[PDB]
């Protein structure tokens, strides 16, 4: 119903910095909340930031301060800024798109997941 | 005045529309950023919040509620299996189908409940109503307007749901006559035995993985979480009582066209407290809307002194 994808991901040296993009097709007026995640290999996802139709971010503390997450509501994109990128931040990075509906009994919750974007910083 | 109240149709509708109002507020505008994609273990929650909030009134001594009985929650199992019935295809309808779509077919069943009424509970559908049923679903075609196997379960999952809401609130609305429930015992009892099978529809419709449990139930937030999941069900506390208030006291047809019309100052407030596009097929969906709602109106007062 809700397709996303992902564009900016490669390899960069250590120090470097990085901007990925996620844009959103299909039904864009439900969405209430797109973030980004990562998955190192070996392990399993890990949250590297989310946004809201709002501007209210959430981080996480391993990247607090250098990912930057914004939205640009004209083309129903979210960009992360990744700057001073150490090694440690290698992984395959993904989208989310919350579609959230309400009707007589309560909430539904819909999550879409983009393709991926594999990082590599060395 | 707790009986005058009671026995009130304007009332019952009036509490219904605020009931519904606030419930959608909060889910859309107090919770914004909420994201839970476990519907089946939210709706169970709800459940929950709802039964130990009467409950503990009842326990208080502030209200009063018939005790719980094995050969009554066995005559309410037909419509607390349909209640989640309704849940579980909607939800299903709406992952192939969007919004404008189901409200489409959401205002298509007022035509069957009213001739569902008809040929069970007796009585005819006058013209001047009927007309205002084809004016509720101009309003969603208006407002809509402005993989092939996917879109084929779309309105499977779709026809499914027309059938269990039609059939939800014909058996409902039947069983507090022969019962005599009070508008407590009806949300005592829908609530009590949707619990049990809303939590086993959860445990195998839905993704207990680490990953996606992690990701409904984040470590770092867990306070955030748990008092979303509890505003989120307070605020169905008013729509469950005034749910089987207003079927019990007009109609099932009445309580589903004030269902309809609940969405209309959910539509304007958009309109003018935020950016939703002021063109013409959605300010003309507006006013259509309204006009079912001032004809329907007149014809039960006809139909009144017919």
């Amino acid at each position: 119903q809700v397709q996303l994808v992902e564009s900016g991901g490669g390899l960069v040296q250590p120090g470097g910095s990085l901007r990925l993009s996620c844009a959103a097709s299909g039904s864009i007026s439900e969405i209430n909340v797109m973030g980004w995640y990562r998955q190192a290999p070996g392990k399993q996802r890990e949250l590297v930031a989310r946004i809201t139709t709002g501007g209210s971010t959430n981080y996480a503390d391993s990247v607090k301060g250098r990912f930057t997450i914004s939205r640009d509501n004209a083309k129903n994109t979210v960009y992360l800024q990744m700057n001073s990128l150490k090694p440690e931040d290698t992984a395959v990075y993904m989208c989310n798109a919350h579609r959230r509906v309400v009707m007589e009994w309560g909430p539904l919750g819909y999550d879409y997941w983009g393709q991926g974007t594999q990082v590599t910083v060395s | 005045l707790a009986t005058r109240i009671s026995n009130s149709g304007p009332i019952s509708i009036a509490a219904y529309c605020l009931s519904s109002i606030l419930m959608t507020v909060t889910n859309k505008y107090v919770l914004s950023g909420f994201s839970f994609n476990l519907n089946f273990f939210l709706l169970a929650v709800q459940s929950i919040v709802c039964i130990v909030t009467i409950g503990s009134l009842k326990s208080l001594n502030i209200i009063t509620y018939r005790q719980f009985n094995k050969d009554e929650a066995k005559k309410w199992s037909p419509i607390a299996f349909l209640l989640v019935a309704m849940i579980y295809t909607s939800s299903k309808a709406l992952q192939y189908l969007s919004i404008p779509v189901y409200t489409i077919f959401k205002n298509l069943t007022i035509i069957l409940i009213a001739y569902g009424e008809v040929i069970w509970f007796g009585g005819k559908v006058t013209t001047m109503a009927l007309s205002s049923f084809l004016l509720m679903v101009l309003s969603s075609v208006i407002a809509y307007y402005g993989d092939a196997f996917a879109l084929y379960l779309g309105y499977f999952w779709m026809l499914t749901n027309c059938f269990a809401s039609a059939a939800f609130v014909l058996i409902m609305r039947k069983r507090i006559k022969l019962t005599n429930f009070k508008d407590f015992d009806t949300m005592y009892y829908n609530n009590l035995l949707s619990i049990p099978i809303l939590l086993i529809c959860s445990f195998i419709f839905e993704d207990w993985s680490s990953a996606n449990v992690s990701l409904n139930f984040p470590a770092d937030n867990r306070v955030t979480t748990i008092t979303a999941m509890i505003l989120s069900g307070a605020s169905s506390v008013g729509i469950s009582y005034c749910s089987a208030w207003c079927v019990r006291v007009t109609s099932s047809t009445t309580y589903s066209m004030v269902g309809a019309l609940n969405k209309l100052p959910i539509a304007l407030s958009g309109l003018i407290f935020f950016e939703a596009a002021v063109n013409f097929w959605s300010v003309s969906s507006i006013f259509v809307g309204f006009g079912a709602g001032l004809v329907y109106a007149v014809a039960k007062q006809k139909q009144q002194k017919e």
